């Protein structure tokens, strides 16, 4: 759960 | 001393507020008052001028309420984006644990998107579109509801928060307060955000100093709003959860879906 909030973190 | 530390704190995210935000409150302001040189915002006021002012305003691509609304989503997914960015340029976010970075980025965002937008709200509308447009408030009551109270309590907020008359600087460093909430609910290792947090209310603490009188008192008032903040931040998330009901043929978007997620 939480990708792309994960994605726009580690980016 | 260490009082130069909080000004270099206090400088450097100030800087990144400038880079990672498009609209500044000082631009947002000017353009409110026609006092800048720029072209002046479309001004959407009924359905009519909303259907000319599609013109000048960030696309999409079938109800109007539903319509503005769905406008409002890629605003607010845009914000997100900033606000993202711009955490990660406060000083130890990015050496946090990713899942603690997660969590107050979740329950953060909608608290500085309030905080925010106020800087493009007066009484009688919101600019939106990074100021291209001028939405007007007794407009966006008179959609139909849930729609018609979505953004009056944000228009409440605002009234009270622009009296505090902050500026861009204040608000880089209290917004960087905001992110960094060492009582958020889910947080696993509590005390090194709370050890950075204390560092940016000392950074905010001197900056209002320096910037505004009856600082303590200021200080005081803009702490207190920091609670007005995650009140209507809880009665905005229970309206969508009306929304998501109420209305099953609009769809909400996926990142607005990873937020609300177990959210209040
Ligand atoms: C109806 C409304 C209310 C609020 C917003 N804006 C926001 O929700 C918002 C919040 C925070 C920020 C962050 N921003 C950065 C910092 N600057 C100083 C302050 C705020 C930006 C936008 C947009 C809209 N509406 C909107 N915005 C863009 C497009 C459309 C739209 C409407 C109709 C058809 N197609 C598109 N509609």
């Amino acid at each position: 759960r939480h990708k792309i909030l994960h994605r726009l973190l580690q980016e | 001393p260490e009082s130069a530390d909080l000004r270099a704190l206090a400088k450097h995210l100030y800087d990144s507020y400038i880079k990672s935000f498009p609209l500044t409150k000082a631009k947002a302001r000017a353009i409110l008052t026609g006092k800048t040189t720029d072209k002046s915002p479309f001004v959407i006021y009924d359905m009519n001028s909303l259907m000319m002012g599609e013109d000048k305003i960030k696309f999409k691509h079938k109800e109007v309420a539903i319509r503005i609304f769905q406008g409002c989503q890629f605003a607010s997914v845009e914000a997100v984006q900033e606000i993202t960015e711009y955490a990660k340029s406060i000083p130890g976010f990015v050496n946090l644990d990713l899942n603690d970075q997660v969590t107050l980025l979740k329950y953060g965002v909608h608290e500085i998107i309030y905080t925010m937008l106020a800087s493009l709200m007066n009484k009688d509308g919101v600019l939106i579109s990074e100021g291209q447009g001028f939405m007007t408030r007794e407009f966006l009551k008179s959609l139909r509801k849930p729609f018609g109270d979505f953004m009056e309590p944000k228009f409440e907020f605002a009234v009270k928060f622009n009296a505090l008359e902050l500026d861009d600087s204040d608000l880089a460093i209290f917004i960087a307060v905001i992110i960094l909430s060492g009582d958020r609910p889910g947080l696993l290792n509590v005390k090194p955000i709370e050890d950075i947090q204390d560092n940016l209310l000392q950074a905010l603490e001197l900056q209002l100093k320096l910037n505004h009188p009856e600082s303590s008192q200021l200080f005081a008032k803009l702490l207190q709003k920091m609670t007005d903040l995650r009140q209507i931040v809880t009665e905005h998330v229970q309206l969508l959860q009306v929304i998501k009901k109420t209305e099953t043929d609009m769809s909400l978007h996926p990142l607005l879906q990873e937020i609300y997620k177990d959210l209040y």
